[PDB]
DNA sequence: ACAGGATAAA
DNA sequence: TTTATCCTGTTAGATGGTT
């Protein structure tokens, strides 16, 4: 009876089997099969305008209506079991950025949607470990996540790239000169006026928190409002 | 024999560049990937370092940082291709220290203060049951790792509890390090003892013993031998996650008698077993076993700079030892080089941060040479890694009997640090393991032998020898006189015969602090009001022009060359150039030597740090002879006060309970006059709306008040600048040509003085500005300060006063010459406070006054007579007194007394007083302030607090006691709700006072609503009702927020 | 001659937060409900639309002022606009509306989970740690007995038990009909929808009168406790939260020096992303593990958001501090009550040195 | 992280 | 016109934490 939640998510994954390559490419045929089902169906809300009923359904297939939602139940399953047994995967590649804004939970959670959207477009018929597609995926999504849940103000992904450039333009500019170069220099490095360039290191800053001991800070903050004196 | 006073911080600093970096560079040099490819070497010890840029005098000035920047070689090398691409790559800045024992960061300067925690090792402790018997426990603490706790329970039971986690019998513990039966019943003294736990806990195999382990600490995971193993490895036995020290090493050896290498730093099988063995021990009392002390000084060790830089080092290289696996993995191919694969990010970053925002980085104490002597010589319990103030409690506090010549008694703080901060003593060192020592002659058959050097010794050492204090009387050569001497012998005092004394004490003074060495006639004074004394010293201003005292201690010569302000010649030679910035000295036969002088430049606390020549042009000069002096500084020696006629009696109420009536003269001689410089600031901004300009094109400001602004908005060098004068002015681009504002910086209200210097910079200059800034300009001002009524003055003596009257010197009462005195001091302090040393004093500083001398009395002078301090004294002034040859001056039926007359009438007063010279100094500190309405709080709306901003006093809820006791009901509403929080009742008070109206009702004041408010947002529908009135109807929720 | 005569204090319902919250526009469109952890636009500086800042439903920044400027000056009183649907009036109302937080899974409000006294234990009769495994998604509890001869109700059950009662209830020849389990806040809400407050105030007087001792403290506390229940008239399954009430923007302020917040705003990000990724879950039909962690991460949030610390681990900021949740600020000698309700900072007030003056009066003083 | 594409807001 | 902001996809293999 542990109070750690991370140690609880660990050890509920630890009772999962890894899967075999074999059982992965048995499990992305019914997951094709699957989103074909699917694709069928969001054709026939298309046509209804509405949720088609399992007998309509099953008859848009041509199915006995039994043999369809077992068909759809293997799928579904199968779905299920390539994203639980490769939870592992997500966690080993989320530890990888555990001080960057998000918490560690947080990283997991979101490198979840990236592996279940990578089971959603594996293809077996490629020829290739599903741990080698997943990890685009997953990565991605906690970039994006990063990205997007990291900060109080956020930014945009365009001003991540923005900065990640400039950072990568001054410590060539470092190695190649051999000092600190200075804001024109960069500015023209970077082919961008020097007032764009103090704007993004403005936006760049973390918000300092209102409780920052000096005693705290948000007690020497004055008030928006007329002043008694001045009405 | 005083060394250098500021070493402690001079040896940890070598020490961390000697051999301290290096060392934690090499423990993490080996850096391997996971597919075991390439390998990163540092070849930690032949780290370069390259000169420091700009200067300590220019980092000062342009506020910035005095540091260097460290290179350490490199080999990147291919487990297999071979190729190895040698470099040298850039570790970080590292801040250096200055030749006077502090840095310079963010062009201030920053002291590192010196932590007391305790030692590493193992301490046994001996806990009594309400009702059982003695049991016993040993903590095993380590210098940084997870402790081990041994405990011993009621019916003869070993239990081991790893980190805070739930208990274990040892025999779990000793079999999963890997150890037979045979070899933990040999080592093991009394094997009976354990057995019984054997017997009752049943005896673990190694296999069940790491599963079992894993178990108790890692609950709901399946058990596995190699888990335990593993996280035993982890826990105890990982070199980069457990050290014991070489401290810890030494402590272990010496306290279980092992014999194990001083290179060895983590636990072992051996150290386990040795510690249960003597808990055992302890337990049937064998004899050679003793619990600990864990207040002794033996027990306790000093940190400084060195080693917590080392640590903070550490933090930064295991960070860029993961960024550089990191970068090293994922890379595909071998196109790596030392200087791509290593980031000084972390590095730079646990540096910075240690130096710039850590609590044992500390701003400098600067009011003179003393507060800054020993700040530098400060030790604290307090930290990342020792006590907090809210669980320290009373025995920490306290003196120990081993802080003996260690630890002043004395200095300390008032208030809520008193006992947690303390200084080091005058003849104290710390050693190279971290424990502080202490000298001692050695004493053959009742002789002291100073011809042979100095022992030092810790306090562990100095328990089994009687030793005698410094205050012992020697006759010719070196033999002890008397017939009973007190010694210390076991943290206790007692009294020997003088051939079984074993050391002594090098000098009276070696139990007290350098701040308390400075004040004469000590042993006259209680310890509070010396206390006080010793700490007012460090509050004084340097003034005008210093003078030395007449009754001066002997260390005053030192305690003011340490601080490195006053210039001596090295060199028996003759003085070519002198000037108010530069001196020159010609070496007889020899080469030239030039010094600059620092002149009116400013401290961490306002005061003012100028430099002054002595000698004069075409002057013989020999070595060590004094050139140049401090702020604070006569000719070489200490100089914070100033010698001034004392009388001890009373005013017509002007001397009531520590208040001080002075003279006139003290005012229009400027005696008692200072310098303070003050800095404010300006930055120009870029907004949204658009950027910042200094101009001179300010709104609504005519010509009148633009004269001193040097045509690009800002004040000229050598202004006098009055309270709201514009210093910088600066014009925002408002959003509503007519659409610039005003925001310029004036001086504050209550501030005047000279415009001395207004540095700029700015982006374009090629200086470091914040972020979003475009200019900061930084204005300085400086002013004189007479003494005035609501200041402070003191004594070295613990007696303080607030100055209540200044008199014209035709008021003041008047000696048998004429001589209106400058203080009148009330006696009535005296008795009661037990300060008689600042009776002394002025009496002896009367004869010295009088002759034309200085006196230099050490304290705890009454070794060489009976009451010697009164013999000399009175002897002084009785050949003052033929010297002179003035009757007046010295009486035989009143020695300390002579007539004294009133100003006012002429009438002599009944009996004589006692007159004097005495040494008083003027305490820094700004304090009245003021406030009818200003800015307001974000949440509650409520008046700020500060002086700087205009803010408010706080009434308290004490405060709410007393007015409710008093009956009062619209006082306390009125201050409640009208005067703090009534967002609408402000502004109609105001209103009705400035038309001349009633003040109406008030309503709700804020801080309830938002409380309401956070109520409700947590989940609770808390409300206010208004009662129906009527029998039918429902009661009515009340709308505040309306 | 007062406004108010009595304060009144209850246990707030989920319909009572919404009406705290939920304000309608003159268009028809009801708001008042935070949908995105959006604070404030980095280049603007201007609220987002649907955050914690959002001037819609909180109110305008700027007084007589709309969102997008279409209605400026105080002659547009009370004029809602129609291209964002602010409302021009005072900006002073940001400090007094709430707007709330609808949670795609009921949490549990963590002061009557961790108590000293534990209402939610004590109304259920069972032990506290059985409720936490419960809440925080480690054990099962049987809502329903059924049919089977073993499970009882409110019984705990580990997953593979629960797993082996599956492979029972999945068999083709298992009777076994109308066994119920729950995890989670839902499973907690369900029980406390299932307390009939009257029968168990008879049952429990009735065997209060036949017991004593200990035994008879525990049931007279229970007792007291649904009579306190029954006569607020109050559901006990209020104290599972369904919906989030949300601070006024003005009450944890996000000022500009660098920016300063309040470390509310970062909770109720925490929050709201933990409620949307929740949602989002919910919709692609993730695998349960994976919905059942995030519940349990949406339980964390909200319980740091109420107290932090109180039940898991203290949730720190950029640097190792804990941050100040809600019941951070009403208590201790730094909160609301100590700090600005019994004692004030006020005005016309001054400090200074004092001297002696002699010959001053008794009922006189000297000022500078 | 990085590249391509769609779009609307400045 | 010209960016500012959002969306989707990526094929060696990788699969349970630090403080
Ligand atoms: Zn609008």
């Amino acid at each position: 009876y542990t109070e750690d939640s991370i140690r609880l998510y660990l050890q509920e994954i630890g009772r999962i089997r890894l899967l075999r390559a074999d059982e992965e490419i048995e499990l992305a045929r019914q997951i094709a099969d699957l989103l074909a089902l699917e694709r069928i169906r969001d054709e026939l809300l298309e046509q209804l305008d509405r949720l088609p009923s399992d007998a309509e359904w099953a008859a848009a297939v041509d199915s006995p209506l039994d043999e369809f939602r077992r068909r759809l139940f293997r799928g579904r399953r199968a779905k299920d079991k390539m994203v639980q047994s490769n939870l592992r995967l997500v966690v080993s590649i989320a530890k990888k950025y555990m001080n960057r804004g998000l918490s560690f939970q947080d990283l997991i959670q979101e490198g979840s949607l990236g592996l279940i959207r990578a089971a959603e477009k594996f293809d077996h018929e490629k020829g290739y470990k599903f741990s080698t597609y997943a990890t685009w995926w997953i990565r991605q999504a906690i970039t994006r996540a990063i990205a997007d849940q990291s900060r109080t103000i956020r930014l945009p992904v365009h001003l991540y790239e923005t900065i990640s450039r400039i950072k990568k333009t001054t410590k060539l500019l470092s190695q190649e000169m051999g000092r600190k170069p200075t804001e024109e220099e960069i500015a023209t490095r970077m082919e961008m006026t020097i007032e764009k360039l103090r704007f993004i290191a403005k936006s760049a800053q973390l918000p300092i928190s209102l409780e920052t001991p000096i005693s705290r800070l948000g007690d020497f903050i004055e008030a928006d409002g007329e002043t008694p004196e001045d009405e | 024999h005083l060394p250098d006073l500021v070493a402690i911080q001079r040896n940890s600093f070598r020490w961390f560049l000697e051999e301290g970096l290096i060392e934690e560079l090499e423990s993490f040099s080996p850096i391997t990937d996971y597919t075991g490819k390439l390998e990163l070497h540092f070849l930690g010890k032949q780290y370069k370092l390259k000169r420091p840029k700009y200067d300590v005098d220019e980092a000062k000035r342009r506020d910035g940082t005095y540091s260097v920047q460290m290179y350490v070689p490199t080999r990147l090398i291919n487990k297999e291709t071979g190729e190895i691409k040698e470099q040298e790559v850039f570790i970080g800045d590292l801040p250096l220290m200055t030749d006077r024992g502090t840095f310079i960061i963010n062009g201030a300067e920053r002291v590192i203060v010196n932590q007391i925690v305790r030692s590493p090792g193992v301490y046994y402790k001996s806990e009594r049951d309400k009702n059982g018997r003695l049991t016993h426990n040993a903590s095993l603490i380590p210098n940084r790792g997870a402790w081990l706790k041994f405990e011993t329970d009621k019916n003869g039971l070993v239990w081991v509890r790893i980190d805070k986690t739930r208990k274990l019998s040892a025999q779990v513990l000793l079999k999963a390090l890997g150890l037979s039966d045979n070899e933990i019943y040999d080592k093991l003294r009394h094997p009976e003892y354990y057995q019984k736990t054997i017997d009752k806990e049943g005896q673990f195999s190694e296999d069940e013993a790491l599963m079992e382990l894993y178990r108790k600490l890692r609950p709901g995971e399946p058990p596995t031998v190699s888990g335990g193993q593993q996280l035993l490895e982890s826990r105890f036995f990982d070199p980069k996650r457990y050290d014991l020290g070489r401290v810890g090493r030494y402590k272990l050896n010496k306290k279980l008698g092992l014999n194990v290498a001083d290179t060895v730093r983590t636990l072992t099988s051996e150290d386990i077993l040795a510690a249960i063995d003597y808990l055992i021990n302890l337990e049937l009392d064998l004899g050679g076993c003793e619990v600990d002390d864990i207040d002794h000084l033996g027990n306790r060790r000093v940190r400084s700079v060195g080693e917590l830089l080392q640590n903070q080092v550490r933090v930064g290289l295991n960070r860029l030892e993961r960024i550089i696996r990191e970068r090293m993995t994922v890379s595909d191919s071998d196109s790596l080089s030392p200087a791509s694969l290593v980031n000084p990010k972390p590095l730079v970053a646990a540096i910075k941060e240690f130096f710039g925002s850590s609590q044992l980085s500390q701003f400098m104490d600067q009011t003179n040479p003393l507060a800054e002597l020993t700040h530098k010589r400060r030790l604290s319990a307090l930290g990342p890694g020792g006590l907090t103030r809210e669980r320290a409690g009373f025995a920490v506090r306290d003196i120990h009997p081993s802080h003996y010549g260690r630890i002043c008694p004395i200095e300390t703080p008032e208030g809520p640090n008193a006992g947690l901060i303390g200084s080091l003593a005058t003849h104290a060192r710390v050693n190279d393991y971290g424990f502080i020592e202490t000298p001692f002659w050695r004493v053959e058959e009742g002789r002291v032998r100073k011809d042979l050097a100095p022992v030092y010794m810790t306090a562990d050492q100095e328990d089994d020898l009687r030793v005698a204090p410094g205050d012992v009387a020697t006759d010719d050569a070196g033999y002890i006189l008397g017939t009973t001497i007190p010694v210390r012998y076991r943290q206790d005092f007692t009294t020997t015969t003088p051939e079984r004394v074993d050391y002594v004490a090098l000098s009276p003074v070696q139990i007290i602090s350098v701040a308390t060495s400075l004040i004469p006639f000590l042993e006259h004074d209680d310890a509070n009001r010396a206390l006080m004394g010793s700490n007012m010293q460090r509050q004084a201003v340097p003034l005008l022009r210093p003078e030395r005292p007449l009754v001066g201690t002997g260390l005053e010569p030192q305690a003011a060359r340490d601080s490195g302000m006053v210039i001596t010649s090295p060199v028996d030679g003759t003085i070519s150039y002198v000037d108010a910035t530069h001196i020159e000295v010609t070496a007889d036969t020899g080469e030239k030597y030039g010094y600059a002088l620092q002149k009116y430049q400013r401290s961490n606390q306002d005061t003012c740090l100028n430099q002054r020549p002595i000698v004069f042009e075409g002057d013989r000069v020999q070595r060590g002879q004094v050139i140049a002096d401090g702020s604070a500084t006569e000719k070489g020696e200490l100089a914070l006060g100033q010698n001034i006629l004392v009388a001890y009696m009373p005013w017509e109420g002007y001397n009531y309970e520590d208040a001080i009536l002075i003279s006139e003269r003290l005012v229009y001689d400027d005696v008692y006059t200072s310098i303070h410089i003050e800095k404010f600031e300006i930055e120009a901004r870029q907004t949204k709306l658009g950027p910042e300009e200094i101009t001179r094109e300010i709104p609504n400001v005519g010509e009148d008040a633009l004269r001193q602004l040097d045509e690009n908005g800002i004040i000229r060098v050598g202004a006098w600048v009055e309270s709201g004068d514009i210093l910088v002015g600066k014009v925002t681009p408002k959003g509503e040509a007519r659409d610039v504002r005003d925001n310029s910086l004036r001086v504050p209200n209550g501030e005047k003085g000279r415009v001395v210097d207004v540095r700029l910079f700015t982006r374009e200059q090629g200086d470091e500005l914040p972020p979003g800034a475009n200019m900061v300009v930084r204005v300085y001002v400086a002013q004189k300060r007479k003494i005035q009524v609501g200041d402070k003055m003191a004594g070295r003596h613990g007696n303080k006063g607030i100055i209540s009257r200044i008199l014209p010197c035709e008021d003041m009462p008047y000696l048998p010459d004429g001589t209106p005195l400058d203080i009148v001091l009330n006696p009535l302090g005296v008795p009661s406070r037990m300060n008689v040393g600042q009776v002394f004093e002025c009496m002896l500083g009367w004869a010295g006054q009088l002759l034309d001398a200085r006196f230099k009395v050490t304290p705890f002078d009454e070794m060489y007579g009976a009451e010697a301090s009164r013999l000399t004294v009175n002897a002084k002034l009785s050949e003052a007194r033929e010297q002179t040859g003035q009757p007046w001056v010295f009486s035989d039926d009143e020695p300390g007394k002579i007539q004294v007359y009133d100003g006012r009438t002429g009438e002599p007063f009944d009996r004589p007083v006692t007159v004097g010279r005495a040494y008083m100094l003027k305490l820094v500190h700004d304090k009245i302030h003021a406030r009818s309405t200003g800015p307001y709080s974000l949440v509650t709306q409520q008046p700020l607090g500060g002086k700087a901003q205009q803010g408010g006093q706080r009434f308290g809820e004490m405060e709410v006691w007393a007015l409710e006791a008093y009956g009062a009901a619209y006082i306390l509403q009125e201050l409640l709700t009208v005067k703090s929080d009534d967002m609408q009742g402000r502004n109609e008070a105001l209103n009705a006072i400035v038309k001349g109206k009633a003040i109406p009702r008030p309503g709700t004041p804020e801080s309830f609503k938002v409380l309401m408010r956070e109520l409700q947002s947590l989940c609770l529908d808390i409300a206010v009702y208004k009662a129906s009135t009527e029998d039918y109807e429902e009661d009515k929720e009340v709308d505040l927020m309306a | 001659e007062q406004r108010f005569d009595y304060v009144k204090i209850a246990l707030a319902s989920p319909e009572r937060i919404r009406q705290w919250g939920e304000r309608t526009l003159p268009n028809g469109q009801v708001v008042g409900e935070v949908t995105k952890p959006e604070t404030i636009n980095y280049r603007t500086l201007k609220p987002e639309m649907d955050g914690l800042f959002c001037e819609k439903i909180f109110g305008p920044a700027k007084d007589w002022e709309c969102h997008c400027g279409k209605y400026k000056r105080v002659r547009h009183r009370g004029i809602v606009c129609e291209r964002c649907g602010v409302e021009v009036t005072e900006s002073r109302v940001r400090r007094h509306r709430m707007g709330f937080i609808k949670l795609a899974a009921p949490v549990a409000h963590v002061w009557y989970l961790k108590g000293i006294p534990s209402y939610i234990a004590i109304l259920l009769d069972m032990p506290l740690r059985d409720v936490e495994q419960i809440v925080y998604f480690n054990s099962y509890v049987v809502l329903n007995p059924g049919n089977h001869s073993e499970l009882q109700y409110k019984q705990l059950l580990n997953e593979d038990q629960w797993m082996e009662i599956e492979d029972q209830i999945y068999a083709e020849e298992s009777d076994l009909e109308g066994i119920e389990v729950g995890i989670g806040a839902e499973a907690l809400q369900q029980l406390l929808q299932d307390l009939n407050l009257n029968e168990e105030s008879e049952k429990l007087r009735q065997e209060i009168a036949e017991s004593k001792g200990q035994k008879r403290a525990k049931l007279i506390k229970r007792l007291r406790v649904i009579d306190n229940f029954i006569g607020t008239e109050s559901r006990p399954e209020w104290m599972v939260l369904n919906v989030i009430p949300v601070i006024p923007p003005d009450l944890r302020p996000m000022v500009q020096l660098r920016f300063a917040t309040s470390d509310l705003n970062d909770l109720y990000r925490r929050v709201i992303n933990r409620n949307n990724r929740l949602a989002r879950l919910q919709e692609i039909l993730a695998p349960e593990i994976i919905v059942r962690n995030e519940k349990r991460m949406l339980q964390e949030a909200v319980d740091a958001l109420i107290d932090n610390g109180r039940r898991g681990r203290t949730v720190v900021g950029a640097n190792n501090r804990p941050l100040k949740s809600l019941s951070d600020i009403i208590e201790g000698k730094q909160g609301r009550f100590r700090q600005n309700l019994l004692g004030k900072r006020v005005d016309y007030s001054g400090r200074s040195v004092i001297v002696v003056g002699p010959n001053l009066k008794i009922h006189q003083c000297g000022l500078p």
